[PDB]
């Protein structure tokens, strides 16, 4: 896990082999590319409640709200059991409007 | 020729409060490193090269 | 020899004897050439901060460089400066002249800042200071609520802690001891060096014209002789000193180097 | 296909060979005496000298 030890990216495994007087090392490692500009916003406001999420970050495309894992481009939507909720939206430096989505309501239906 | 070494390239990465960039695809790459770890063991005798 | 050609012709019969410590010094120059290289560039690019600076509260007017002074430096960098102050010997000036390794010093801060760790392995990647500041506090195992909650106060902290290491760095002395303690020894080692030209080593005089307009030859030559095996081991010890004294520098400079590769480009 | 990606270890070869040539040629030297022979120097004189 220490930075830039072994290869030059992010570390995956590697590979021995002899020579006359040493050894030399063949690391496997992995790196991303095709990036791709987005709006994000720290924390939701809903019902006078914050919501954070419990790993990822949210983005939008342009109109609507999603949560991603931070390396891999992957929206979802917006659920309460991807956030979890501490305080009211009234303190954070950013937030933004939307709503969260909760199966349970239209599950009991 | 003889000139002034170049550091490197130029870029601004585009900086913003409220803007990322996410990466959506990925490549894996394999490098090498040579490492020495010995070398020849010699031996010399006083008298004889004396 | 000190341009005398019967020195000269006495030195001929020792064989290749200096051959020897001029590739041990070039080897050292060389060793002092990839230490600065290795140490310090480290990006493929040289990246540039915006001109607008909103941080979310946060405050590095001391440390970017400042493009009013015509060196690109900044206020560190000129504290730091400003508090630390022939017979054949030879200074080579460094391949990396100051400039470029303020600029690489630069570069890197602005990628760090901008960016976060990503550019550390690929492509640089925008990303809101607060948010990577949370992304830090989740890495040692506090939620990233406390930090939304907190910036302000997180930020007064950043700021006076900063302005107390600038204080603290500009009025106490002795805080740069190990750069100075360095530059001392090898002034001294020069300086001792020059020195030791001023010794008899058992002959008659130590300067050689007067040996050589005193005596017959088959006289002033025992004396020459034994100048210049005085001389020859004096030179021999020096060079032995600079090779340990190398030898330690190269490891301090791997440290540094593994240092600023783990601690800079990403949390540790 | 590319040459010269093994350099470290070619100069560890490079540096050992270089130093024992030059211990070995170093035996060739008068050193202010006579003669660079041992061998010789027994022939032609006696102990005392
Ligand atoms: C942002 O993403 C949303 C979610 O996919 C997009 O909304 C969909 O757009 C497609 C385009 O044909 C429609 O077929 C879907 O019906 C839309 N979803 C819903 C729930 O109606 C939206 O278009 C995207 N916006 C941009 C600018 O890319
Ligand atoms: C991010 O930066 C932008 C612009 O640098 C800030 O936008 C300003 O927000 C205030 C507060 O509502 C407005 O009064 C200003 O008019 C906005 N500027 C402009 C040019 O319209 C924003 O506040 C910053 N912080 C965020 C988005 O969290
Ligand atoms: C998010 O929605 C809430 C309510 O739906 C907005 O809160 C209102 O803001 C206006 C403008 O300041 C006030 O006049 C109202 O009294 C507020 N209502 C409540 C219930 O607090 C809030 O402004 C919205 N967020 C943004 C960024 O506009
Ligand atoms: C993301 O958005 C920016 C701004 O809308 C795009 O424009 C780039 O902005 C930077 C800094 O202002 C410049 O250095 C680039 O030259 C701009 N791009 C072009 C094509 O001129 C940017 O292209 C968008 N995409 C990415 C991946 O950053
Ligand atoms: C990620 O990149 C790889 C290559 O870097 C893409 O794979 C190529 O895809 C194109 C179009 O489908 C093919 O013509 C090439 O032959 C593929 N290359 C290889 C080596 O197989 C891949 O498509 C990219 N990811 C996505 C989601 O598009
Ligand atoms: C960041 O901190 C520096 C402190 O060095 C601030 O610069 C000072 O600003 C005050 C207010 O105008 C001046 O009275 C001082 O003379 C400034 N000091 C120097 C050394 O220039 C700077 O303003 C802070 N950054 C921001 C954005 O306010």
């Amino acid at each position: 896990k220490r930075v830039d030890f072994c290869g030059k990216g992010y570390h995956l495994m590697s590979f021995p082999q002899s020579a006359p007087h040493g050894v030399v090392f063949l690391h496997v490692t992995y790196v991303p590319a095709q990036e791709k500009n987005f709006t994000t916003a720290p924390a939701i406001c809903h019902d006078g409640k914050a919501h954070f999420p419990r790993e990822g970050v949210f983005v939008s495309n342009g109109t609507h709200w999603f949560v991603t894992q931070r390396n891999f481009y992957e929206p979802q939507i917006i659920t309460t059991d991807n956030t979890f909720v501490s305080g009211n939206c009234d303190v954070v430096i950013g937030i933004v409007n939307n709503t969260v989505y909760d199966p349970l309501q239209p599950e009991l239906d | 020729i003889a000139y002034t070494m170049s550091l490197g390239a130029e870029n601004s990465v585009a900086y913003s409060n409220n803007s990322i960039a996410i990466p959506t695809n990925f490549t894996i790459s394999v490098t090498t490193e040579i490492l020495p770890v010995s070398m020849t063991k010699t031996s010399v005798d006083c008298t004889m090269y004396i | 020899c000190g341009d005398s050609t019967e020195c000269s012709n006495l030195l001929l019969q020792y064989g290749s004897f200096c051959t020897q410590l001029n590739r041990a010094l070039t080897g050292i120059a060389v060793e002092q050439d990839k230490n600065t290289q290795e140490v310090f560039a480290q990006v493929k690019q040289i990246y540039k901060t915006p001109p607008i600076k909103d941080f979310g509260g946060f405050n590095f007017s001391q440390i970017l460089p400042d493009p009013s002074k015509p060196s690109k430096r900044s206020f560190i960098e000129d504290l730091l400066f400003n508090k630390v102050t022939f017979n054949g010997l030879t200074v080579l000036p460094p391949l990396l002249t100051d400039e470029m390794i303020a600029q690489y010093t630069s570069a890197l801060l602005a990628g760090t800042i901008t960016s976060g760790w990503t550019f550390g392995a690929g492509a640089a990647l925008q990303i809101p200071f607060a948010m990577q500041m949370a992304y830090r506090f989740n890495g040692i195992g506090v939620t990233q609520n406390v930090l939304y909650e907190n910036q302000k106060l997180i930020a007064n902290q950043f700021n006076s802690a900063i302005g107390k290491i600038q204080d603290s760095l500009s009025s106490t002395a002795s805080a740069l001891g190990k750069l100075q303690n360095v530059v001392n020894q090898n002034a001294q080692a020069l300086n001792t060096l020059v020195k030791q030209l001023s010794s008899n080593f058992g002959a008659i005089s130590s300067v050689l014209n007067d040996i050589l307009s005193r005596l017959d030859p088959p006289e002033a030559e025992v004396q020459i002789d034994r100048l210049i095996t005085g001389r020859l081991q004096s030179l021999q010890t020096y060079v032995t000193q600079q090779l340990i004294r190398a030898a330690e520098i190269r490891a301090s400079a791997n440290l540094a180097a593994t240092k600023m590769s783990e601690c800079v480009l990403g949390q540790s």
